[PDB]
RNA sequence: UGGAAGUCGGAAUCCGCUAAGGACUGUGUAACAACUCACCUGCCGAAUGUACUAGCCCUGAAAAUGGAUGGCGCUCAAGCGU
């Protein structure tokens, strides 16, 4: 199976391809540079983009050299672009942040710093188990 | 006519006989009249006729011709100017349908005793009357279909199942066994191949042969014989009753 | 008390013919080694030759007999040197058989033949020898059969 | 895992038909003599390169999909050497690789010539020459493709035997009850029939004992003669006994309804005993409903003990 | 190729690198040892970026 | 499943109930289908079909002729050269091609 | 696939030797009354000529067996005839002299042991001593890059000459099977070879229409013999050493002398 | 094929003058060329052609052969 | 009733006759005679 | 060649009524009435004998002569339909999921409806409507058998073909998945 | 050949009884069995079979704006031959 998750409602995509977001777990990486988004469509000239709860393909630019030369699956857990949930609430976080996982969705690290978004928490049951604040 | 049935060329050894077989039959018969002193005509009708080999083997001193009826009639001679011997044109009135010629040197009483004591149990052919009702039981289908007890019987081979379905038996494959309905003889009545007095067709006779059940007999009926010494044709019991041409 | 007849092919002077035989004789209640010993005792006069054996079983004892066959009789009458089957394979029966013992084989096969005459029996045996691959009087059994049919060679009657 | 993922291997004529149909239908086919010579050269060069690319893709898929006998476990490698001739297997795949390399070389040569071709007729002759030479190269591979397709189907139907797990290996003469035991203890559909060599290939079932997964391997029967006289069917069992670290269950029928002498059973056990080093051996006396061990000859019982 | 494997195959005797039972047991031993050594050197020797 | 499992399923359960009849009817319709292909295929597919049918007809004629004919090296070589693959083996000092097409300097 | 033994005066076959799965390409009859055959089924067989039964079956060649050679072939071909040019008076003396010549040419380490060599299409050669070794070959003669067509022992029994399809003739020690020297003068495959009676010289006739006489002690081309218009098929050297006969595709016999 | 519901571009039967002239020129050139090849033909030609004869289904063929035989005998007698 | 088995199972089909649209034009005796003169002429 | 006159013959049983007007054939028997329009074929009908119907074509080609055989067999089929009727016995088989077959008669159409459920575990309910004049029953003598009967052979056989073609296995190996409904026997009701 | 019985293979391929039947044309079995074909007989009933030749018709390769026997249209012609 590919990394695109089912049952995800439409939200504002705040992180296009080329964005650098913080790395919110303890795997050793400090940031993730987005090179691709799972489940992205096909339009001429359109950059692929992801929101909170989406799996992207990311490259570590700052962190351990062991994590440096590989492309990792990551899940976006926080974004700064304001988006709306179905209860009418627009919301945003103070930073863009994601966690490194495997293609099945188990986390590489062991703990998450800071809160995670709801959409990430329902879509990935391991992140819901490793999150200290769900927000 | 471009649209035509494609004829299959056979890549087999045996070819069609032709007129040479007719000439060989003519020569064989015409050389076997003078060697024998009686010539019987016998009839076997609506029969499998595979025991004529054993009849030939047991009558090794005699000669039996079982050929085309009109070919044997023209060999013996239908008309008095064409007959090979004196009185052979009288014998050709019995050559209709399925007949055979029996050239012999024996006493005719011996031949009549042999063909009155000759009895072989035989498979029925299509068109005969069934003497007894045959019904295969439900459950496991056996090789004889209930003729012998199932304890002494063997289950029928699994390759015969599509043939039984094509012949009308509602059989099925259960774990490699041919079964009628269910394995325990449930939810299906037994299948009646033939009933009392019903005229058998080829489907029923093929079913009976597949289940190895014989409902007929092989009987040779002597119609009459021509004697070379007297030049006379003596008529026999089936010879009075059978139509002639 | 019933009589049951089983035909099999066995190599003479060999016990292992009972190997494939014993899967079915075991339910009937006989001793496979005893049946194999009886088969070897019956086929002791047929060393190295495949022969057919009739097993008649009744009341859980078996008696053996060797049913004669034309090919086995011809191969025996060829008088090939004794040999082992395991180390010598792909052999050919290219020796010579005399016409007198061909007639003798025909007289033995008279009980199986449906031919009317000993001439027809001799021609059947000559065809079997032709299939085997041997020679009759230094010539081809087809050629002797053709000579017999043409009348150059006279076969005794009975 | 298994070897069911090997794509089907076409014949020589089917291969040529597939490659030429790809070249015919996946590229434009209309070029005019009035066009530019660079345009004509590009058209015919593209034809040659596309044909070589299709051939290389198919041949590389065939080469990479088949097992590498040098990389297998000794059990799997020797099992493929028994079922398949290892020399024939390696020669067939080497011929596939050689044809792939020669097709690439022919393509390079004809592209280099098409760089200097001066007319549409010359370009067409060079393209047809390259395609015909590649077609001849595929045509000489008529027998390896048939052999590899048969090998592929048999490999896809092979059982999956793990050589490094808990395994019960059942061996003995035919008609002693090996498949009966395997069918009774597992879910494997191995046939049980009264004739010898009913089972002509390795079968595997599975059971659970104390929450652990055990695999049980049913083997063809083994006869009493040296390795030079055993055929491939008994070599499957012999390879299994030689390379699988297992629990060997040697099944013996003292009733001798299997058709073999119990002397031969003892002698076969003594002959295959050196394979049982570092392994665990259990003589299973089957068919006790027919003849019991106490009914047997005390000398024979002394030998078995 | 046609007489080795397939519907018209006639091969019955395989080609073996051993002749006796003891040679078979020994050959299996060094075969497993060589396989383990090859696995060890292979081990000694997320996808990577292009 | 393992080994010849489709043949084992064939032994245990058989075909579909109409398999033989459908196969027989299809084999019967082959003549109409082949004539429809001969009259209705277009283009390169039709050309390849025509060449294939021509080859099968020539092969069938050869087979029939051989079956009708059933009821009726070249150069001397030594014994060590027998059964091997050998070639068939078939003043004006003029070459086999005395004249060709002339090629101009512009070409 | 058969070998038939004929009695000359009657023309009748006494024994038929069968068991080969291919064409029997070469047969030899040894002085201990044994028959050696080589066939296309990759096998060499030793038969007892008295009983007509197989004795030995060597199946170590990998392709067709083309030629076999006995160590006593030179004396068995000529019987009691020798360099003296007078014959013994009676049949018993002639048979005794023939047997003495055979035993002298076939003695190995003081006992009679006929030595056999077989050449095959698998580029290899095998040296067998059935009396002392049985089915285990004495040596694998290795080094020919193509098929070996012809092989012959030397009359003194110390050397083996082999002609190959790799345009080469090779010399071998007849005791251990060790390669000695390669004779390189032919440009087409060498078909036949033959020894001189003094075991100094080998004549080889090849496909390149030439005969070549090689001195084996110097390992050098002593003589070149052109004159055949086509391929040379049959080459023989007389037991007297006076003449060499050759014939082939040009249909004319050629006799060569000093 | 989906010809009836979705036909393709029609094949034009309207010839062009250039193609008609080219076809006529090539036909004339082929006819001259085959005259030249028949002139330089080395293939053997019989002096007298094989006459097919009288058809079998002609009801008076036997009678016609009778006048043929009678006329040849009369010519032999006259000569 | 029908004694034989039709191959396609349509047992209601009648016993069909040969499609001979030119039937009845020429008698048998005349055809035998014309065979005789045809053989003589050939 | 154009044939001057060609003719075919149809015997009629004693209890059967045949009416032909403007090539529209109506055949009535003990079991009911069938009707077919044959005005697309050029044919002249006549009563050549008591209980015998003659079919003739004048100045027709070989194809026009051959069409009379089809007309003969069609009218004989209607005769056999109104006399003895037509019966198709079908069998439905399965491996694991039993096929549940429900047979009902719709009142406002008068036609029978066959509902098929649990075909290889499918949740969909297949519904096949019979032709008017076709009667469907579930056999009680044999196991898993439908019996279709009627006067019109074309209607009965097309209904049986619909019942086969609705239970078709898609995207599975047909050498392994053998479930379906098949016509097992064809014959007459009487 | 582990097994191989006409039907996994290699080579031979004859005779008897014949009306005729291959040391077998296919389906089938582990091997057998069983079915089928070549061939023969009974029923029937009068003309057929094969291969070519000549006409007319279909296929016998086609791209890219929507279009062309000049257009409508034409089918015992308003097409083809005299
Ligand atoms: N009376 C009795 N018969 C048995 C017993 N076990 C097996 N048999 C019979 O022996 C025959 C052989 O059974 P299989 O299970 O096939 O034994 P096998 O032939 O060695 O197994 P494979 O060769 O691997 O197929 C069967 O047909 C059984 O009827 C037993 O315990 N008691
Ligand atoms: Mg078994």
């Amino acid at each position: 199976k590919r990394g695109a998750p089912g049952g995800k409602l439409k939200m504002t995509l705040g992180l296009p391809v080329g964005a650098i977001m913080n790395c919110a777990d303890n795997s050793g990486a400090r940031n993730l540079y987005i090179i691709a988004v799972k489940g992205a469509g096909a339009r001429l000239n359109r950059l692929p983009a992801g929101g909170v709860g989406d799996m992207v393909m990311a490259t570590v630019k700052k962190g351990k050299p062991e994590l440096r030369k590989k492309v990792h699956p990551a899940v976006i857990v926080r974004q700064a672009k304001p988006w709306k949930r179905f209860d009418g609430v627009f919301l945003y976080f103070e930073d863009n942040a994601g966690v490194i996982v495997n293609p099945k969705g188990e986390m590489k690290g062991s703990a998450i710093t800071g809160p995670v978004g709801k959409e990430a928490a329902e879509l990935w049951p391991r992140i819901a188990s490793n999150a200290g604040v769900v927000m | 006519p471009k649209s035509k049935r494609a004829r299959v060329y056979h890549l087999t050894q045996v070819n069609k006989k032709g007129r040479e077989a007719k000439e060989r039959l003519f020569s064989n018969i015409r050389e076997t009249i003078p060697k024998y002193q009686h010539c019987f005509v016998f009839s076997v009708d609506n029969m499998r006729n595979n025991y004529l080999k054993d009849v030939r083997h047991e009558l090794n001193d005699c000669r039996i011709f079982f050929g085309k009826t009109k070919l044997m009639a023209r060999a013996l001679g239908t008309t008095p100017e064409e007959e090979q011997a004196d009185g052979l044109h009288r014998l050709t009135r019995y050559l209709t349908g399925t007949v055979g010629l029996l050239f012999t040197n024996r006493d005719p009483a011996d031949i009549e005793s042999y063909f009155s004591n000759l009895s072989q149990v035989d498979f029925a052919r299509a068109g005969t009357v069934a003497p007894r009702t045959v019904t295969v039981p439900p459950g496991i289908v056996y090789s004889t279909g209930g003729e012998v007890p199932p304890e002494h019987d063997v289950p029928v081979s699994h390759t015969l199942e599509p043939e039984l379905r094509r012949l009308g038996m509602p059989v099925r494959m259960i774990k490699g066994k041919v079964c009628l309905g269910d394995e325990k003889g449930e939810a299906s009545e037994g299948y009646t191949i033939c009933k009392e007095g019903e005229v058998l067709d080829s489907r029923q006779t093929r079913l009976l042969k597949l289940f190895s059940i014989c409902l007929s007999e092989f009987k040779v009926s002597l119609l009459g014989y021509w004697s070379s010494a007297s030049g006379e044709v003596t008529e026999l019991e089936a010879g009075k009753t059978r139509p002639k041409r | 008390n019933e009589i049951k007849i089983i035909h099999l092919r066995a190599t003479g002077g060999e016990v292992g013919a009972s190997s494939a035989l014993a899967p079915k004789i075991g339910p009937l209640g006989l001793s496979p080694k005893k049946v194999g010993e009886d088969i070897a005792k019956a086929t002791a006069d047929w060393k190295g030759l495949r022969v057919t054996v009739r097993l008649t079983i009744q009341n859980r004892q078996a008696q053996v007999s060797v049913v004669p066959t034309a090919s086995a009789l011809i191969i025996r009458a060829l008088k090939e040197p004794p040999r082992d089957r395991k180390k010598e394979k792909n052999i050919k029966h290219n020796k010579s058989v005399s016409l007198d013992e061909i007639i003798e084989i025909a007289r033995t096969m008279r009980f199986k033949s449906f031919s009317k005459d000993l001439k027809g029996g001799v021609k059947e045996i000559l065809g079997t020898a032709f299939s085997v691959g041997c020679q009759v009087d230094g010539k081809s059994p087809k050629a002797i059969s053709d000579a017999i049919e043409a009348g150059e060679i006279d076969i005794p009657d009975e | 895992t298994g070897w069911k993922d090997i794509p089907p291997v076409p014949t020589a004529q089917e291969f040529i038909d597939i490659v030429l149909s790809r070249t015919q239908r996946r590229l434009p086919t209309q070029i005019r003599p009035g066009f530019k010579i660079s345009r004509i050269r590009a058209f015919y060069t593209r034809k040659v390169k596309f044909t070589q690319e299709t051939c290389s893709e198919k041949f590389g898929a065939i080469i990479s999909s088949f097992p590498v006998l040098s990389d297998q476990h000794p059990f799997h490698r020797d099992l493929m050497n028994i079922l398949y001739d290892a020399d024939h297997f390696k020669v067939a795949l080497g011929q596939i690789s050689t044809a792939k390399n020669l097709i690439e070389t022919i393509s390079r040569d004809y592209v280099r010539l098409l760089k200097y071709a001066q007319s549409l007729y010359q370009c067409k002759q060079l393209k047809r020459a390259a395609l015909g030479r590649m077609a001849t190269l595929i045509k000489r591979l008529k027998d390896p493709l048939i052999y590899l397709d048969q090998v592929r189907q048999h490999l896809a139907r092979l059982p999956d035997i793990n050589p490094t797990t808990r395994t019960l290996l059942v061996a003995g003469f035919p008609n002693v009850g090996k498949s009966s035991f395997v069918r009774s203890v597992t879910r494997a559909d191995t046939p049980v029939e009264p004739y010898a060599f009913t089972t002509k290939s390795l079968f595997v079932g599975h059971l659970d004992y104390k929450y652990l997964r055990y695999q049980v391997i049913d083997t063809p029967g083994i006869l009493d003669h040296p390795l030079e006289e055993m055929n491939t069917i008994e070599m499957q069992s012999v390879t299994a006994l030689a390379h699988l670290r297992a629990a060997v269950l040697y099944f013996m029928d003292i009733s001798e309804q299997c058709g073999f002498s119990l002397k031969a059973q003892i002698n076969l056990f003594k002959s295959i005993k050196p394979l049982f080093a570092n392994k665990m051996v259990f003589i299973v006396l089957n068919k006790m409903d027919i003849k019991k061990f106490e009914e047997l000859d005390p000398e024979m019982q002394q030998e078995i003990n | 190729f046609s007489e080795t494997f397939g519907p018209k195959a006639q091969r019955k005797r395989p080609k073996l690198s051993f002749n006796t039972v003891d040679e078979l047991a020994g050959y299996s031993e060094q075969s497993l040892d060589s396989y383990h050594a090859r696995l060890e050197e292979k081990k000694l020797l997320s996808v990577a970026t292009a | 499943p393992q080994n010849e499992y489709i043949e084992r399923h064939r032994k245990l359960h058989g075909r579909r109930l109409d398999a033989e009849e459908r196969a027989r009817k299809k084999a019967a319709r082959e003549g109409h289908k082949n004539s429809e292909n001969a009259q209705n295929l277009r283009g390169l597919r039709a050309k390849l079909y025509a060449k294939q049918r021509h080859a099968q007809k020539i092969q069938m004629r050869k087979a029939i002729k051989q079956h009708e004919e059933r009821n009726v090296p070249s150069d001397p070589i030594p014994s060590y050269l027998l059964d091997r693959a050998n070639p068939t083996t078939a003043a004006r000092f003029s070459v086999p091609i005395p004249k060709v097409r002339g090629i101009s300097e512009e070409e | 696939c058969t070998v038939r033994i004929w009695l000359v005066n009657t023309g009748r076959t006494e024994h038929v030797l069968s068991g080969h799965k291919g064409s029997v390409s070469c047969v030899k009859w040894g002085g201990t009354d044994l028959i050696y055959t080589g066939s296309h089924d990759r096998s060499v067989r030793v038969w007892d000529a008295v009983k007509g039964t197989l004795v030995h079956n060597f199946t170590a060649h990998g392709h067709w067996v083309n030629h076999i050679a006995l160590s006593s072939d030179h004396v068995l071909r000529t019987a009691y005839h020798d360099h003296t040019k007078e014959v013994p008076g009676t049949e018993e003396e002639r048979r005794a002299k023939a047997k003495e010549r055979f035993e002298k040419a076939a003695k190995i380490k003081g006992k009679v042991a006929e030595r056999l060599v077989s050449a095959s299409d698998d580029f290899t050669m095998y040296l067998w001593d059935p009396t002392n070794n049985g089915s285990k070959p004495v040596a694998r003669l290795l080094g020919h890059q193509n098929k070996v067509n012809h092989v012959q022992f030397s009359p003194d029994g110390t050397l083996i000459a082999s002609a190959g399809w790799d345009n080469s003739t090779k010399l071998w020690n007849a005791r251990d099977g060790k390669f000695i020297k390669n004779l390189r003068g032919h440009v087409a495959p060498v078909y036949q070879c033959a020894w001189s009676a003094d075991s100094r010289l080998v004549v080889t006739g090849s496909k390149d229409c030439t005969l070549k006489v090689w001195n084996v002690r110097t390992g050098k081309l002593a003589m070149d013999l052109p004159g055949h218009e086509d391929e040379v098929y049959a080459v023989d050297w007389a037991a007297d050493g006076e003449l060499v006969a050759s014939g082939g595709k040009d249909k004319a016999v050629r006799t060569w002398r000093n | 094929a989906g010809t009836i519901n979705k036909p393709k571009k029609p094949t034009s039967k309207r010839k062009t003058t250039r193609l008609r002239a080219k076809i006529s020129k090539r036909a004339a050139e082929k006819k001259r060329k085959e005259r030249k090849l028949a002139r330089k033909n080395p293939e053997w030609r019989s002096k007298l052609k094989k006459d097919p004869g009288i058809p079998n289904l002609f009801p008076y063929k036997e009678r016609l052969l009778q006048q043929i035989e009678e006329e040849r005998i009369r010519r032999k007698e006259e000569l | 009733k029908n004694l034989g088995m039709r191959k396609n199972g349509q047992v209601w089909l009648p016993a069909k006759k040969a499609f001979r649209p030119t039937k009845g034009l020429t008698s048998w005796e005349l055809r035998v005679k014309k065979r005789q003169e045809q053989a003589a002429m050939k | 060649m154009r044939y001057i006159h060609s003719e075919e013959t149809i015997p009629v049983p004693e209890n059967v009524k045949v009416s032909i007007k403007s090539r529209l054939v109506t055949v009535e028997g003990p079991r009911g009435k069938l009707q077919k329009d044959l005005s697309h074929i050029a044919v002249n009908f006549s009563v050549v004998k008591k209980g015998v119907i003659g079919l003739e074509i004048h100045h027709g080609s070989r194809k026009d002569v051959a069409a009379l055989r089809t007309v003969r067999t069609i009218i004989n089929n209607m005769i056999i339909g109104v006399t003895k009727g037509f019966k198709y016995k079908m069998r439905y088989v399965y491996a694991h999921f039993p096929i549940n077959v429900n047979v009902e008669k719709n009142a406002e159409t008068g036609c029978y409806e066959v509902e098929i459920r649990n075909f290889i575990g499918e949740k969909i309910v297949r519904k096949v409507v019979m032709a008017p004049g076709v009667e469907v029953e579930i056999s009680k003598a044999q196991k898993d058998e439908l019996i279709l009967s009627g006067n019109s052979l074309e209607a009965v056989s097309q209904s049986a073909a619909d019942i086969q073609q609705i239970c078709k296995v898609r995207n599975k190996d047909i050498r392994k998945f053998l479930d379906g409904i098949y016509v097992s026997e064809k014959g007459n009701i009487v």
